[PDB]
């Protein structure tokens, strides 16, 4: 049996959402930041952003909206988690005491219904008549906001439009009205429906359905006096309001997709727009006062403000200060000013907030491949001290070569098809600014970077072939050859085909500041993963795992193959044992048979799992991380050949993060570090039967004392969950929960340890805090 | 003894649905709704083979040009 | 060209230049309202809704 | 308690007729007897719904044209919905009947539809819709059942909401014909 | 069209990996039936039906012969590896069928322990083909155990009741012949709704 302990070394750093409003007090202008499970509450003060409280929710924050129903002195908060836990929260301060009140809560999951492509959408009516949720295709959930009733009886309305892109509640409406963009075989369209609480149905919307741009992706509900809606596409921006229809096709927006917006002015005269390249625009709604008192929209205009971090979200604060919430790079505070600088930009960075995510690969001190595109960096983490090395391109894989005192980093840069010749770089980056460079004998240009272990200076950049993608990387010694090499696994990616049918294994040696090609081996697919395996090279090509021998003639010679795979994306080895991770087909264990010079399929996990990362804990325990944000531990079944050929899932735990990399690096045994998409860094370790038993009893006791915001059960949160099944967590201890025992008051500690002393457990929890 | 062509069908109309709609007219020997091998879904066409020719004739007379879902069905003959 | 005159909630807020504590809810639980979902199927709800309105249209004449 | 419902329960260890067996051929042991503790036993249940009773009950109490009714001939039952969380079966009842028309006499053949919700916990049905009496003039028996099923198909398509990958009813059948056998979730095909 | 490597890159930076994204790309593996089928079952003439909901098994049937005898098979699938027979059951026990049935094998939404075989003939017989009557044959078969089963281990192909039972039934239908509605008939996880023309029967089988 397997017993494990999971703890957080570094909390998620990517920002998934940010809202402004008056939550703490009617006077305070607040900033609320959502970092997966984390909710940060701030007061916009004279000094700029005063932290008040950070609350960890027992769920992944999917909806975060402030709303003020009539009769409230301050805004209430609506939160919906990824596991569909819905709550309405109220902030209460009594002198020095701070408490978050759960006004209403419940689970709004439907057993039927398939999760939507553009995901969970949570919208609140401007007049606070109801909450609207788009969770599944074909259904629209309505939570009536009524304060004079025991329960908020939520119902579903059928939506004929099964593919909705975005939806919002309109302003200035006598009847609650939803405005949405949907897709059908005839293209994209914009439609409106009135929502009837009385009849539990939709009624004909105020205005006519209109056809829109094929890539129309977002709806902005414009407040009064304008009213109506703004729809943002790839090439155009349109305004709709009954009879009114304005359309602008500014060439400035064509290059990159707009992915976020924020209302600057309360009347919606100005909006901030953020795109995929990090560009910041100002959308201007020019008004015209009518003689009858009403105000109509005369024209739309877009102006490029400058560049910020690639924004996931934007929030205007006060006095030209804007918060840039980034997912792929560092978050910022930026200042907007009327007079342009040396480059002509109106955007000036005021502060930078370190974001480790996405951690695509890492090394063990921890060294990660962080961020993406212009935000791409390396992050060096130690006891936490963080050093950031900008690359201005996407780092993909990392390896350390001790003998060369450097790191091998695979990277990709974006180049554009110009008038003359081939392609040209749009921005200088690590691969184009190396000390020396070589070449192999919009588009992605792949490179192997040799970066100095001390200064992190780009010593050499080796550019791979036209259309060649570098997928895997290893630094090792092979056979009886004394040399240490940088080995790269590639794939030929053409703009005609879908799957790679060609690739290479390239053996490089770094000497005298240059990279020399020692050997090349052609393969008939993508080299997804490579591991050094007992002085041999273990590589996975498409659906085949292959073992190569390195000859005295400096050539790779195929020894054996295993073909029973769908997509062998992940490889890990311990001794003669191989743990293969499949993107679609769960995990499997192989054994190399020295005597037979071939592989033997030992056992497979017959469970359906879409894998993201795999690790070998020990000879008998295998750790898996999948697409549904869960961890699971496989074990060899401890009489018949078929019984031994079946891996058993003995550990289940809902992590709440997407793990891209696992690496190894008395109470607990073993130390496996993991890097996630949200920049969270965690640690997994093994426990004895008796250590697990004591810590499990401690969790059940802690859960009776520690209260949850939104009243989400800890057990529900950590329950293994997929679209297929929901099961209670097993053989896993939440280190975060047990560590929180040291933070509760002494009178509460005694009630937790009631029939063991508080000091017995204090000594236990304190030695557990020393594992990270 | 008689085969018909059924076309202009909605992509979600199943073989079982076609059997239910056509069976009241007469005994059916074989029904084969044509499917796409790549992205497994109905091609919108098929063949229904009645045991009786006069039973197949009445099925055509009563179903050809009439809307099943919102697409007007096309029932015809072969060879 | 058109950027000037940005929203001012308070002049003080960013004038002074720059460069949270974890909430562990203690044993206290005051809550009075729950969120529930409609048990009945939407097709059945609609048919029930139409048939019940038809019964009311029969009671008005009789 | 109602006359339209019939429930039967039978236990087994190593109205429709059942030939419950093991994987070899032994007909097991048909009983209701005592086998203390959950020591592996089979449980078969059978809840029946007499259509002819339902039809007569809904014509009698819930049809405005109920007084005009004489007798019914054939009937076709099509399931419109199954709600597993509320254990409710929505059935549509297609009906060929005989009735007198409006006071505008002579008895005529008509066609109508009866929607009825059947509770599986209680066994009790509840009527949700009673169709109008539409005359069958010169259209055959096959013509009327084809038009009826087309209307059911029409309605279920109209109310069709996509389900999650893993609540799907797998249905497999090969003629002797299939070209490929696909494993959807793992993008694997067996080519025949 | 989107390249698989381009789709994979998006996953690593977004943390969004789902099948409803790889929807429009070709199959990752194609295997021909002839290369994975055991040659000893050539002179048997199996009719392959497809995969079980979990890609572990691939099912097939046999229509052996005056009467017809039906058999349902469970084959262990492992990509390129040959298929291994796990279960072979005799469908419609002590039932004599005088005509080739159009059979369908179904699986419940969340119940992986059982399967349902619905077979029916084009028209019934009373040797001579009888109109206005049709025979429906339905069998509920327990699937093989997923792992080590403690009750199965107790033997003297001995399999416990939970992982080794079979249920059979047969009913005659009249005109208009009831519609086959497999998605609705098996929407409730342990029930089969059977339209016998005269009544609808809710049929639940469960092992405790
Ligand atoms: O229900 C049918 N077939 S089914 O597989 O149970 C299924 C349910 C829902 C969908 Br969508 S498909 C079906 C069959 C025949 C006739 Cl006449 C009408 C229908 Cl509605
Ligand atoms: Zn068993």
């Amino acid at each position: 049996m397997s017993y494990n302990y999971v703890v957080t070394a570094q909390k998620p750093t990517a920002v998934n959402g940010c809202v402004t409003g008056h939550f703490t007090s009617a006077e305070d202008l607040n900033l609320l930041i959502a970092k997966n499970t984390r909710l940060e509450i701030y007061v916009v003060t004279a000094e700029g952003l005063r932290p008040v409280k950070e609350v960890g929710m027992y769920g992944k924050i999917a909806v975060m909206e402030l709303f003020r129903p009539k009769g409230e002195s301050k805004d209430l908060l609506f939160i919906l988690t990824a596991k569909y836990n819905a709550c309405i929260l109220e902030y209460k301060q009594s002198g020095e005491s701070i408490d978050i009140i759960t006004r209403a809560h419940g689970n709004v999951q439907d057993r039927i219904g398939r999760p939507s492509e553009t995901g969970i959408i949570g919208i609140i009516d401007p007049e606070c008549r109801m909450i609207g949720l788009r969770l599944y295709d074909g259904l629209f959930k309505v939570i009536p906001l009524d304060r004079d009733n025991k329960e908020l009886k939520a119902f579903n309305i059928r939506l004929e439009e099964l593919h909705v892109i975005d939806v919002k509640f309109l302003y200035g409406c006598q009847a609650p009205t939803i405005c949405f963009v949907y897709q059908d075989p005839q293209g994209r369209h914009v439609k409106t429906y009135e929502v009837s609480l009385r009849e539990k149905e939709f009624n004909k919307g105020p205005w006519k359905q209109e056809n829109v741009e094929a890539e129309a992706s977002m709806v902005i509900a414009v407040p009064e006096p304008f009213g109506g809606a703004i729809i943002i596409g790839q090439e155009s921006i349109t305004y709709h309001n009954g009879d009114k229809y304005l359309a602008i096709a500014p060439p400035i927006i064509k290059q990159s997709t707009i992915v976020c917006h924020n209302r600057v002015d309360p009347n919606g005269s100005r909006y901030l727009l953020g795109d995929m390249e990090g560009r910041l625009f100002m959308l201007l709604l020019e008004k015209e006062e009518q003689m009858d008192g009403t105000v109509t929209l005369k024209d739309l205009r877009v102006e490029l403000l400058g560049e910020t971090s690639i924004a996931e979200c934007l929030t205007y604060l006060d006095n030209g200060v804007v918060f840039v919430g980034s997912r792929l790079g560092d978050s910022q505070l930026v200042k907007l000013n009327v007079d342009s600088n040396e480059q002509g930009s109106y955007v000036v960075a005021m502060e930078t907030f370190t974001n480790l995510g996405p951690i695509v690969d890492m090394c063990v001190q921890l060294v990660t491949c962080s961020g993406a595109f212009k935000e791409g960096s390396l992050r060096i983490i130690r006891n936490l001290h963080i050093r950031t090395v900008p690359l201005y391109e996407s780092p993909r894989k990392i390896c350390y070569q001790e003998v060369s005192q450097c790191f091998g980093v695979l990277s990709s840069r974006i180049e554009v098809q110009d008038t003359s010749g081939g392609t040209t770089a749009l921005r200088p980056s690590a691969s184009t600014q190396a000390l020396s460079s070589s070449v192999s004998s919009e588009v992605e240009v792949h490179n192997l970077l040799i970066i100095d272990q001390h200064t992190f200076e780009v010593l050499h950049a080796h550019q791979f072939l036209q259309n060649e993608y570098a997928l895997s990387l290893v630094s090792c010694k092979l056979g009886k050859d004394p040399n240490t090499y940088f080995i790269v696994g590639t794939a030929m990616v053409y703009p005609e085909e879908a799957e790679p049918k060609q690739g290479r294994i390239v053996v490089f040696q770094y000497s005298d500041g240059k990279l020399q090609t020692v050997a090349e081996k052609e393969v008939k697919g993508a080299v997804y993963s490579m591991v050094e395996f007992n002085g041999k090279l273990l590589a996975s090509i498409n659906s085949t795992v292959r073992l190569y021998e390195w000859t005295t003639e400096k050539e790779l010679r195929t020894e054996c193959n295993h073909y029973n795979n769908i997509m062998a994306l992940y490889l890990k080895t311990k001794g003669d044992f191989i743990l293969v991770g499949d993107l679609m087909r769960s995990v499997l264990l192989l054994a190399y048979k020295p005597m037979e010079g071939n592989f033997e399929e030992i056992a497979r996990d017959f469970n359906p799992n879409w894998m993201s990362a795999v690790e070998i804990l020990d000879d008998d325990n295998f750790l898996g991380a999948e697409n549904a944000f869960n961890l699971f531990v496989c074990q060899k079944d401890s009489t018949t050949d078929e019984e031994r050929q079946h891996l058993q899932e003995v550990g289940l735990f809902h992590l709440g993060e997407f793990v891209n990399v696992f690496c190894h690096g008395t109470p607990t045994q073993g130390s496996v570090l993991f890097g996630t998409v949200n920049g969270m860094i965690g640690l997994v370790t093994s426990l004895s039967e008796s250590w697990y038993n004591l810590l499990l009893d401690m969790q059940n006791r802690l859960n009776k004392v520690i209260k949850s915001v939104g009243k989400i059960e800890h057990s529900f949160w950590r329950s293994f969950h997929t679209e297929r099944k929901t099961e209670p967590a097993t053989g896993f201890i939440d280190g975060d929960l047990i560590e929180s025992f040291l933070d509760i008051s002494r009178p509460k500690m005694q009630e937790v340890v009631a029939n063991a002393t508080a000091d017995d457990l204090i000594k236990v929890v304190e030695e557990l805090t020393r594992i990270h | 003894r008689m085969r018909l062509y059924v076309g202009s069908l909605h992509f979600n109309i199943t073989e079982d649905m076609l059997r239910g709609i056509f069976e009241p007219f007469g005994r059916i020997e074989s029904i084969q709704l044509m499917m796409d091998s790549e992205t497994g879904r109905s091609k919108g066409y098929g063949f229904i083979t009645f045991s009786d020719s006069e039973c197949a004739k009445k099925a055509l007379e009563q179903l050809n040009g009439f809307e099943l879902a919102g697409r007007p069905m096309k029932v015809g003959h072969v060879t | 060209d058109f950027l000037k005159g940005l929203p001012v909630y308070n002049k003080s807020n960013f004038s002074r230049f720059h460069a949270p504590s974890v909430y562990l809810p203690t044993r206290e639980y005051p809550s009075e309202q729950i969120i529930v979902t409609e048990k009945t199927n939407i097709l059945l709800r609609y048919l029930h809704q139409q048939w019940d309105k038809k019964n009311a249209a029969k009671k008005r004449d009789q | 308690e109602p006359g339209y419902v019939n429930y039967t329960k039978l236990y087994y260890v190593l109205s429709l007729p059942f030939v419950v067996t093991d994987l070899r051929g032994r007909n097991l042991r048909p009983m209701r007897e005592r086998t203390a503790v959950q020591g592996q036993y089979l449980t078969v249940e059978q809840l029946t719904l007499d259509f002819e009773y339902v039809i007569n009950e809904v014509i009698r109490h819930d049809a405005t044209w109920g007084h005009q009714f004489c007798s019914f001939s054939d009937y076709d039952i099509v399931i419109l919905e199954v709600c597993p969380e509320t254990n409710q079966v929505l059935i549509n009842i297609g009906l060929l009947l005989l009735a007198f028309p409006s006071p505008t006499l002579r008895p005529k053949t008509y066609h109508t539809s009866l929607k009825v919700a059947w509770d599986l916990n209680t066994g009790i049905f509840e009527t949700v819709s009673v169709g109008d009496l539409t005359e069958v003039k010169g259209q055959t028996s096959g013509s009327v059942w084809s038009s009826y099923r087309k209307s059911c198909v029409d309605m279920v398509m109209k109310w069709l909401v996509p389900e999650s990958s893993g609540r799907y009813v797998n249905r497999m059948t090969n003629e002797a014909s299939l070209k490929v056998l696909a494993d959807s979730e793992r993008y694997t095909w067996i080519v025949l | 069209r989107e390249h698989v490597l381009k789709q994979l890159e998006r996953v690593k930076i977004s943390g969004q990996l789902s099948p409803r994204l790889f929807r429009k790309l070709p199959p990752r593996v194609c295997v021909s039936l002839k290369n994975i089928v055991d040659e000893d079952f050539l002179y048997a003439g199996h009719i392959f039906l497809g995969f079980s909901k979990c890609g572990r098994y691939v099912l097939s049937y046999t229509s052996s012969s005056s009467f017809y005898i039906y058999h349902l098979y469970w084959w262990e699938f492992n990509v390129h590896s040959k298929l291994k027979l796990v279960r072979q059951v005799r469908l419609f026990q002590d039932e004599e069928i005088y005509s080739d049935l159009y059979l369908t094998v179904c699986e419940w939404p969340s119940d992986a322990s059982k399967v349902i075989v619905f077979g029916f003939n084009t028209r019934s017989a009373n040797m001579m083909s009888d109109e206005n009557h049709r025979d429906i044959y339905v069998s509920t078969v327990a699937v093989p155990p997923p792992g080590r089963c403690a009750a199965c281990q107790d033997a003297s192909n001995a399999q416990c009741l939970r992982h080794g039972f079979m249920l059979h039934t047969k009913y005659q239908v009249v005109y208009p012949f009831p519609t086959f509605q497999p998605a609705f008939q098996l929407k409730k996880d342990q029930v089969v709704l059977l339209n016998t023309s005269y009544s609808l029967v809710a049929c639940a089988v469960s092992v405790h």
